[PDB]
Formats: structure tokens, sequence, C-alpha cells
């Protein structure tokens, strides 16, 4: 938003198996100030 | 000719032969969020 990364967290135990239903809002973790486009994202994962 | 000449500094030269150090400043335009100011702060609570 105008130019700021925004980042929102929250860590939920999983009573159940998968995607439990419940309601549990989102702190803000980080905001950074760089002021470009953002139009593709990708995730990382790592082989051991 | 070679583009670059030593310049030489003595002391024994005159001031408008001396070496001086300069250090130019220049400050980017606002098309960014801005990172860098000044310290601003002052004054105690007073509660009451
Ligand atoms: C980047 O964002 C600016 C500002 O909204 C826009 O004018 C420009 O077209 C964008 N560029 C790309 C490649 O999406």
């Amino acid at each position: 938003i105008d130019g700021y990364f925004k980042i929102y967290s929250k860590h939920t135990p999983i009573i159940g198996r998968d995607f439990p239903q419940g309601f549990s809002a989102l702190e803000p973790l980080v905001d950074l100030p760089i002021g470009i486009n953002i139009t593709r994202f990708q995730t990382l994962l790592a082989l051991n | 000719y070679f583009p670059l000449q030593s310049y030489g500094f003595r002391p024994t030269y005159g001031v408008g032969h001396q070496p001086y150090r300069v250090v130019v400043l220049s400050f980017e335009l606002l098309h960014a969020p801005a990172t860098v100011c000044g310290p601003k702060k002052s004054t105690n609570l007073v509660k009451n």
C-alpha cells in the first residue's frame, strides 16, 4: 500500500487435522518502506 | 596527451595550490517513502 510492504502474521496450533473452523485475528509483524512494484511472488523450499 | 595529471601537492605551496578535501551531500527527491530524518525529541511527560 502506497509504497509500504506490510506483513501480518499469526501462529495457531492445529487442534485436529487440517484447516480448523475458528476465528483468530492476524497481528501485524513487519512494515517495510521499499516503495517498488510487486506483481509476482513465489515460495521457497529446501531439500535435506 | 594523458587525460590524467598528477596534482603534486606540497605543503610549501600557496593557499590556492594547497590540497582541500570536498564532500558533496546530494538529497534525493521525494519519490519513495522517506527514510532519513533528523534527531527531534525533547521535553518530559508531565501528567495531570
Ligand atoms: C509500476 O508501478 C507504477 C506506479 O503504479 C506504474 O505506473 C507502472 O506501470 C508499474 N510498472 C509495471 C511494470 O507494472
